[PDB]
């Protein structure tokens, strides 16, 4: 669960989703959740895992 | 509780003292340049007035008192 | 539990709380619940002065952010502007109703049981209320000023309170007609002038406007049979609807422009002459003195009192008066929709004009009324004002229904009584505390005593020592310490109140009861 | 950014959390369940019971806690009765549920070990059903009335509302075509119901009072345009070039006025309902016909009076028809003391309802509606599904001993799931002896017993002493409500059950 | 370590209450604050106090109506008492000091009798009763010779005294002007019409009054207007001078050449053709209201015609009121029933100020007239249009009927009340006799006010007055200017009856309302 | 605009109440936040 | 008190009612009391397992009745008479449980 904080939460188990929503702060770390969404153009499931 | 905080008075010997003796300062200061022997002065109000006029209403107009006697 | 940053409230502390606050609101407001009230001053923020004994008013006055006490008031409220009185005498009874159901509830007895001791009590009171009221005819003026004189007293005007009475009731009966049936309080103007003092206002068989004419060639002073059209257009050149451009050819075009809109002037002025109606009242503002209109002016030159700017709810007051149909645009104008007014005054004061239709109509047997509230402060055409409403209303409380009630607390005295007496009716250890209820209601005579000086608790023993056989009726005289029935100084209060207030009060506190926790936020 | 809870240090923050909020509730169910006088922002202050308006009016910080204040709204749309008790079911069914997962292998054995469960259970609380005659009705919907400050006057709503039901009127019945009038004052059974619909419409026709207070036999015409001089959509500017083109524009304008309501008498109207208000002159010309018109009138009251005069509303007048105008029997404006109010009634086969009430101060009557309205529509669940269950926390205690029986009759490690939801379902009808104890705790063993061998039914009365046996005490909530609130109960705990993580910030990114 | 009270009912942000006896005992004092503030204004030989406005405005009076209109209280109670004075002086002119004087002074006497034991329910019916008493009793204690209305011999009789009263000295002088400004409008009449007009320069007594009002202003029409004519016939009107403007949306459009060749001279045409038009009717002066064009303005010049700028709306109203005129919307279109005859428009300077004028009439003569009244101090200036406006109205009431009843003021009738007062509750069972001879005893202010001002031993002048009920007239007062006690009759100084009648009442009504009130509620800020 | 509620009996300072409930089931958790520390702590194959 | 007080019913009549129902309660009470004989052993821990009880140790609370009078009594001597708590010394160790305490004769 990732909180917006304000309050309001978001339940996920998705990879991609849920790396979105760290924020991905410096450029080796936002380099993976480039490679995640990545995925999900090629297939739509794994970016939990390729990452 | 009145009066409202906060507004002078002078009940008393006060206004009816400290009117005369405080009118007769403007009155205390013209009181040189007539006559002959004049003495004429020079003001500068807010900014460079830089006016000398020795007409008493053009003198007395640069003082602006703010007192009311 | 709690995701902090809240206010929850203990269980049995809630009831306190509740109680405590509740109980209290009585407390400021029992000064003002009787005859020998005491009269307060409300200094407001601005510094605006308000002198008024009304519980109502005090309550809307006065800064009430309580989460106990802010709802007590926003139920007498509600219950002014439906009975339209007894205001205050309805925070007293939530207090003692309260005050009483804590004290049985302090020690033991469930909050869920006086609960139901509140409504078992309500309904059978208010059986006994259907049978205490008493039947009477319609259209009676004794019988009415009686009401009137009962309820336009225990004012700041105590010497003039039978100045007001007559002035009260006069102008409700001419307004209540048999359709059918039905009043209507919103169709009496009472406008408030500043002279003399309180009293010096006259009750009036018909309007009085603020509209006035400013003509020093013409607006005529007075009419002695003046015709009434009623209409409603502008007194003034308006603009199309779409965006405008009058564009003048030559030089001359200029001054042969000018008469394009003066045009639409007498085009409406045209047929309104000719129908030679005299006195106008445009709806319409031009507004009160000021232009427009400079052919205005032009329309008093043919002298014709006219005055524009009336107030839009005093055109149907004025429709019935006059008895002319306000005709709302003139291009079916005819000369039968017009009135008539033995009189017409625009007297006016320093530099307000009032336009007085004096004798007016006598014909469509005057309808509307109008009462002049004069004064000279403020303060004191504010609490006038505020008692009429409180004091037509009253009486016309009687006129809507055909119930009335002893005063001096007739039902609040019996209700306990017969709830005190015999209680097997119902079972139940609820009922058992249907006795809290009973001493209760008790609420109202207590203080009425105590608000003249004479021992409350001796004077209400009076009573509890006349019995007999019969009609058997009695009550509280604040006068001296003494119990003169009210069945014969007709000093009595209206049904429709007593009934739909002793239904609102047991109707909170029980509310009051069954809560828990009163959790709070930011 | 900031730091974040996980593992079973974390898991736990989630439970407890959860239970946290049912804990607020426990006081509210049916029998002596105290009204709660919630002071909120920005100045509302409401007070009552109904779990989905107490617990709307509580704002929650955690999000497990937000998720569960969630299915309290969740569920009141769904069948609009379990409000106060699938929030003390949710909570209390992880409570239950809790020791199995540390002592359990994992917190996805206990899912699938749930669907067993909510299959199964779903299934036993089908079993204690009954049928709906479709007067009747008047006895199911007796028991929404019951638990709020309705008791008082349990028979004079239940009337009230399968008559306001019964309107409309449709397979599905919209409360949207239901107004709620809530006037103060009076007598609570002072609370008429209209068949037709109520404003607060003063005296119509604001030019002069001459517009007839009521009328029979009225033939209306609702319109949403504005009856006033239209202004040209297309921006247009006027030149006047000639010298007195400028009164024959003027004239243009209150002639299309006159145009207007010419061909709107031409449908014989004799009263006019536009949405907007109308201008001076069109509200003259149309007055020598004698006809009413109010204007300012709601866009959705528009369409009560839409259904219950029977006219369509039509939009541009030239293209009126005969199948515009509609037949209601009055429209008389009386006078609620101080404050006007038109009444419109009658007409055949109508589907609009107002149910004005009456009683105490505003906020007195806010709570009676407020119950009200969970009865209107716990009638409508019964309505649209003729079917009903043992209510009494009976119908609880069944499934709970029929799943109970499951237990020992599976082989294998998540057996402690299925176990856990049955104990949780005991604690319904728990508080019902809680909350007019002393003392709940004896009772529960007695109704184990009887579902044993003393069928189905037969649970807690709120009376209360203690046991009794709903089908003879009378209290049936529709299967529809306890079927969605244990699924609304099970379904956010395994929700909430799959969850191991809590981070403190979003991007969004 | 402790304590601490706890409060005893909690209430929104802050309130106070007052205990009523408690308020009474203090709000009765914040009445007394304003009261020797009071006395000292009232009367010829007192005092009068500077007050400078929140603006900064100075102001000096007498009137102690004005003296609260520029002061900003905030006592509640107070402000009732300030209330009454102010809801006086709109309705009646004079008698603005008697209200508070008695006022205050119910109050004061009061305080005695509430602390003896009465209640003020008690204390109420008290005083009421004497109201009714005191009414009535003055109705006929009068005796005062009603004058008939007629040129100035009644109204300098009675105009002094209204003026004498705080502009003392100059008593005769200035109720001249007065009286003279009154006898310009032919007997209904309107007070407001006269107007009044200061401009500094010389002494007081240089000021003047004329039959018309007084513009500080020059005619428009730069060196082309007259300035000076003899008896000319003038003619009035609103609507602006210039071109007739388009009241709504309105432009100037030309195509061709001819168009614009043409388009400036049309306007030339219309403007000379409005004018001439008007000016061959005779009209010898066009008194602008509205508007004035300098595109027309070319015409009036030439022929010799005077144009008086455009005044406020109001004052072409009472300027018309003396020309004799009437005023007219449109340009053009001039009807001799409605045109007016002037004396002399003549351009004087006073001060060394440009002014027109509407002086002298030989004639018409004015329906409405101004005071000229030249000083040396703005503030003086002031207060003395005030003791103006204090005479207009005592003219206001004269005029109606039959309020033309005079009375012996000059404390005379105030002290004779004394007794007359007491003898009502010397006679009335009850414990209401105590609260009338309390009412009694404060109409004890007038008498010693006046005496305490002059330096007069109060303790002497009192008991010679209850030795002079002489009921001559009486016949029995006190004039500073001599010794003892002197006598009303012989000044010729008397106050108007209806002036006291209405003091007596409102504030017998006023100290009612601050009797009554037991709780104060104010809020804050 | 108000609202806020008053409170029920005042005391010194500020002290703190614990309905007995709400305590056991708030208070025996705090107890076990030092028992998940101490279990792992006890016996051989543990931890420190 | 308060209840008849908010009704009307004077703080001074109330005051009065106090002391009027003390005296007059004394009387009772002096006429409630039993005389009891000097020196019984079961007649006085009839009084201590009175007292000692409602405490925490509500288990042992027999266990400190004992010890509570058999110390007192200890004390108790007939000069005359006179009793001294104060001579009675109770020095607190720390072991065991709250009980394992133990009454001593010295
Ligand atoms: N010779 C006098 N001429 C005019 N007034 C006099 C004369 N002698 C005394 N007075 C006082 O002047 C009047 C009152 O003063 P005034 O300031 O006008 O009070 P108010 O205007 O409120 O009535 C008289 O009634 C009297 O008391
Ligand atoms: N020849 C003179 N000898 C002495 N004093 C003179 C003479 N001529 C004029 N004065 C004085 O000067 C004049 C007064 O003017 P004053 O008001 O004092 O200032 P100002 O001359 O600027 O207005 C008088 O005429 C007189 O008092
Ligand atoms: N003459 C009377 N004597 C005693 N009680 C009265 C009398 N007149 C009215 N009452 C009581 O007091 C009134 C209710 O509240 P109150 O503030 O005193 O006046 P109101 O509510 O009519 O404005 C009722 O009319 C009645 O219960
Ligand atoms: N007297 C009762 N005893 C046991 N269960 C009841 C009783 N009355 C109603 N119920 C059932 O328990 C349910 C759950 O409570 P709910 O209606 O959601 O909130 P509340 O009971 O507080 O109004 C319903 O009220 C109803 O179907
Ligand atoms: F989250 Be899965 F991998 F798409
Ligand atoms: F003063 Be009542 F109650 F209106
Ligand atoms: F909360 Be219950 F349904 F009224
Ligand atoms: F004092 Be009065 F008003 F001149």
């Amino acid at each position: 669960m990732l909180v917006d904080d304000i309050g309001d939460f978001t339940v996920t188990n998705d990879g991609a989703t849920i790396l979105s929503l760290l924020d991905v702060q410096h450029p080796a770390g936002k380099i993976l959740v480039e490679l995640a969404q990545q995925q999900d153009r090629e297939i739509g499931d794994g970016t939990t895992s390729v990452v | 509780v009145f009066m409202n905080a906060s507004q002078e008075r002078t009940t008393g010997r006060q206004a009816q003292i400290s009117n005369i003796t405080a009118a007769k300062a403007v009155a205390d200061v013209i009181r040189t340049c007539l006559g002959p022997k004049a003495m004429l002065k020079m003001l500068l109000d807010p900014m460079g007035g830089l006016v000398l006029t020795n007409d008493g209403h053009a003198i007395l107009r640069e003082i602006d008192v703010a007192h009311p006697a | 539990s709690n995701a902090t940053f809240k206010n929850k409230e203990k269980p049995q502390e809630v009831r306190k709380a509740n109680i405590i606050a509740a109980r209290s609101v009585a407390d400021a407001i029992r000064t003002s619940l009787g005859p020998k009230g005491m009269d307060k001053m409300i200094k407001t923020s601005r510094g605006e002065i308000i002198i008024s004994n009304d519980g109502h008013t005090i309550l809307k006055q006065m800064a009430i952010l309580h989460p106990v006490a802010r709802m007590l008031v926003e139920v007498s409220a509600a219950q002014d502007s439906e009975a339209g009185d007894g205001t205050t005498s309805v925070v007293i009874l939530t207090g003692a109703l309260l005050g009483a159901a804590e004290r049985l509830l302090n020690k033991g007895i469930h909050p869920t049981i006086i609960a139901d001791s509140f409504q078992s009590a309500a309904k059978r009171s208010v059986d006994i209320l259907l049978e205490m009221c008493h039947k009477v005819s319609l259209s009676d003026r004794e019988q009415l000023v009686r009401a009137a004189s009962t309820s336009l007293s225990s004012k700041i005007v105590s010497q003039y309170s039978s100045f007001l009475a007559p002035l009260a009731v006069d102008s409700v009966l001419k307004i209540s007609d048999e359709n059918s049936k039905n009043v209507d309080l919103n169709d009496i103007r009472l406008v408030k002038k500043v002279g003399g003092t309180i009293d010096d206002t006259e009750m009036i068989d018909g309007v009085v406007l603020t509209q006035t004419a400013i003509k020093s060639a013409g607006g005529p002073t007075r009419k002695e049979k003046a015709k009434i059209g009623l209409i409603q257009f502008q007194i003034s050149p308006p603009k199309p609807d779409t965006e405008n451009n009058i564009i003048v050819n030559d030089y001359r075009q200029m001054d042969k422009i000018l008469k394009e809109e003066r045009a639409y002037l007498l085009n409406i002025c045209k047929k309104i002459k000719k129908a030679k109606c005299n006195v106008l009242l445009i709806q319409k503002s031009i507004l009160r003195d000021a232009v427009n209109d400079l052919a205005l002016h032009f329309l008093s030159k043919l002298n014709i009192m006219v005055v524009k700017d009336i107030e839009r709810e005093e055109i149907e007051f004025l429709s019935k008066g006059l008895g002319c149909k306000p005709i709302a645009d003139i291009e079916l104008f005819t000369e039968d929709r017009l009135d008539s007014a033995d009189l017409v005054e625009e007297i006016d004061s320093d530099g307000s004009k009032i336009v007085r239709v004096t004798g007016i109509r006598n014909n469509n047997a005057r309808p509307t009324v109008s009462v002049v509230i004069r004064g000279a402060n403020n303060m004191i055409i504010d609490e006038t004002e505020r008692s009429l409403h409180d004091a037509l209303c009253v009486i016309r409380c009687l006129v809507k229904e055909r119930g009335l009630i002893a005063g001096g607390g007739a039902p609040e005295i019996e209700i306990s009584r017969r709830l005190s007496k015999e209680a097997r009716s119902m079972e139940g250890v609820q009922a058992f505390i249907w006795q809290e209820f009973a001493s209760a209601l008790e609420v109202i005579p207590t203080t009425l005593a105590e608000n003249a000086g004479l021992n409350s608790i001796k004077v209400v023993t009076e009573l509890r020592s006349k019995h007999e056989n019969g009609e058997l009726n009695d009550g509280i005289s604040v006068r001296r310490s003494g119990t003169t029935n009210t069945y014969e100084e007709h000093i009595l209060q209206p049904v429709l109140v007593s009934t739909s207030a002793i239904t609102l009060a047991s109707e909170c506190v029980k509310s009051i009861l069954r809560i828990d926790d009163i959790a709070f936020s930011r | 950014g900031t730091d974040a809870s996980q593992g079973k240090g974390q898991i736990i923050s989630n439970i407890n959390a959860c239970v946290a909020v049912q804990e607020a509730l426990k006081p509210t169910l049916g029998p002596l369940g105290s009204d709660i006088l919630i002071v909120t922002s920005n100045q509302k202050t409401t007070i009552s019971n109904d779990g989905a308006t107490i617990l709307k009016l509580l704002d929650v910080v955690h999000p497990a806690a937000k998720t569960l204040v969630d299915i309290s709204r969740a569920q009141d749309a769904e069948v609009g009765d379990g409000t106060t008790s699938v929030t003390i079911l949710a909570g209390e069914l992880m409570k239950e549920a809790k020791p199995f997962l540390e002592e359990g292998i994992s917190s996805h054995l206990i899912m699938k070990g749930y669907r067993k469960a909510v299959s199964l259970a779903v299934e036993k609380i089908n079993e204690l059903a009954v049928d709906i005659t479709s007067e009747l009705l008047e006895r199911c919907a007796r028991t929404a009335m019951s638990s709020k400050l309705i008791h008082n006057n349990a028979d004079f709503f239940v009337k009230m509302c399968v008559d306001a039901v019964l309107s409309l009127d449709r397979n599905d019945l919209d409360d949207k075509l239901i107004g709620i009038k809530k006037i103060p004052g009076g007598a609570m059974e002072e609370s008429l119901f209209i068949n037709g619909v109520a404003f607060k419409k003063t005296f119509s026709y604001a030019g002069f009072e001459q517009q007839p207070k009521k009328f029979n036999n009225p033939k209306i015409l609702s319109l949403n345009v504005e009856l006033e001089l239209k202004a040209e959509k297309d921006n247009a500017e006027v030149r006047v070039e000639h010298v007195e083109d400028y009164q024959a524009i003027v004239d243009a304008e209150w002639q299309l006025i006159f145009e207007k309501l010419r061909q709107v008498e031409e449908t014989g109207a004799n009263i006019v309902l536009s949405k907007l208000p109308i201008g001076d002159l069109a509200t003259q010309f149309f007055a020598d016909r004698n006809i009413f018109c109010a204007g300012r009138v709601s866009a959705d009251d528009m369409n009560r009076v839409i259904q219950a005069v029977g006219g369509s509303i039509q939009s541009t007048t030239s293209d009126i028809k005969p199948e515009h105008l509609g037949t209601c029997a009055l429209f008389e404006e009386m006078q609620i003391g101080s404050e006007r109010y038109n009444l419109f009634q009658g007409c055949p086969q109508a589907k609009t309802c107002t149910l004005l009430l009456r009683g105490g101060a505003e906020q007195v009557i806010a709570e009676v509606e407020r119950s009200l309205h969970d009865a209107i529509m716990i009638v409508k669940r019964a309505l649209q599904n003729k079917l009903i269950v043992a209510g009494g926390g009976a119908t609880e205690m069944e499934v709970s001993k029929c799943l109970r029986d499951y237990s020992k009759t599976i082989a294998g490690k998540q057996q402690m799931i299925i176990n856990a939801f049955a104990k949780a379902l005991e604690v319904i009808p728990r508080q019902l002896c809680e909350n007019a104890g002393f003392d709940a705790i004896e009772i529960l063993n007695k109704l184990r017993l009887a579902h044993s061998k003393g069928e189905k039914w037969y649970g807690v009365v709120f009376e209360t002493e203690n046991i009794g046996d709903n089908f003879a005490k009378f209290v049936w909530e529709p299967a529809l409500v306890k079927i969605n609130a244990l699924n609304s109960a099970t379904e956010a705990t395994n929700l909430i059950l799959s969850v191991d993580e809590t981070i403190t910030n979003k991007g969004s990114e | 370590l402790p304590q601490n009270p706890n409060a005893g009912l909690f209430k929104q942000g802050y309130n106070s209450y007052s205990n009523a006896d408690g308020q009474i005992i203090k709000s009765i004092a914040a009445i007394r604050e304003l009261h020797q503030m009071c006395l000292t204004s009232m009367g010829p030989c007192g005092r009068n106090k500077i007050i400078v406005n929140h603006l900064g405005k100075i102001i000096i009076t007498n009137d102690a109506a004005t003296m609260l209109r520029e002061l900003d209280i905030v006592h509640p109670a107070v402000k009732v008492l300030v209330m009454a004075t102010e809801q006086q002086k709109i309705d009646m002119g004079d008698g603005t000091n008697l209200v508070m004087i008695l006022a205050g002074e119910l109050l004061n006497v009061s305080e005695k009798l509430i602390s003896m034991g009465l209640s003020a329910v008690e204390i109420i019916q008290g005083y009421n009763m004497a109201r009714k008493f005191t009414l009535k009793e003055l109705d006929e204690m009068v005796v005062g010779e009603i004058t008939d209305k007629n040129d100035k011999n009644e109204l300098l009789k009675m105009i002094k005294p209204v003026i004498s009263s705080k502009k003392y000295g100059s008593e005769d002088i200035l109720s001249e002007l007065v009286s003279e400004a009154v006898s310009h409008v032919l007997p209904y009449f309107n007070v407001d019409s006269i107007r009044v007009v200061k401009i500094m320069g010389g002494s007081l007594s240089n000021s003047t009054v004329i039959k018309g009002m007084v513009f500080n202003r020059e005619p428009e029409g730069h060196v082309k207007s007259l300035s000076e004519d003899k008896k000319h016939k003038v003619a009035v009107f609103t609507c602006p001078l210039d071109i007739a403007n388009t009241e709504t949306k309105g432009t100037v459009l030309l195509h061709n050449a001819q168009e614009m060749l043409d388009f400036s001279k049309g306007e030339e045409k219309q403007i000379d053709a409005m004018m001439k038009e008007i000016a061959d009717m005779g009209v010898e002066c066009i008194v602008a209201g509205a508007g004035v064009g300098e595109l027309a303005l070319h015409y009036l010049n030439r022929y010799g015609i005077l144009v008086l700028k455009v005044p406020s709306k109001f004052e072409l109203r009472r300027l018309c009121r003396v020309c004799g005129a009437t005023p007219l919307p449109r340009l053009g279109a001039p009807t001799p029933e409605e045109l007016g005859l002037v004396e002399t428009v003549k351009t004087m300077e006073i001060g060394g100020d440009r002014v027109t004028v509407f002086k002298q009439e030989q004639g018409e003569i004015s329906r409405t007239s101004t005071i000229i009244l030249r000083g040396a101090t703005q503030n003086n200036l002031d207060d003395i249009e005030r003791a103006i406006d204090d005479g207009v109205a005592a003219v206001k009431g004269l005029m109606k009927p039959s309020g033309g009843k005079l009375l012996p003021g000059a404390g005379a009738t105030e002290i004779e009340l004394i007794s007359r007062i007491t003898k009502y509750g010397e006679r009335t069972p009850g414990l209401l006799q105590l609260a009338i001879k309390q009412f009694a005893v404060a109409f004890e202010v007038v008498p010693r006010t006046l005496a305490e001002t002059a330096g007069l031993d109060v303790n002497e002048v009192l008991p010679n007055l209850y030795a002079a009920h002489n009921v001559t007239e009486p016949g029995a007062v006190k004039t500073d200017h001599l010794y003892k006690g002197v006598d009303i009759d012989g000044e010729s100084d008397e106050g108007v009856k209806d002036i006291r009648e209405e003091n007596i009442y409102d504030m017998l009504a006023t100290k009612k309302f601050a009797i009554n009130v037991a709780t104060e509620a104010a809020t804050t800020v």
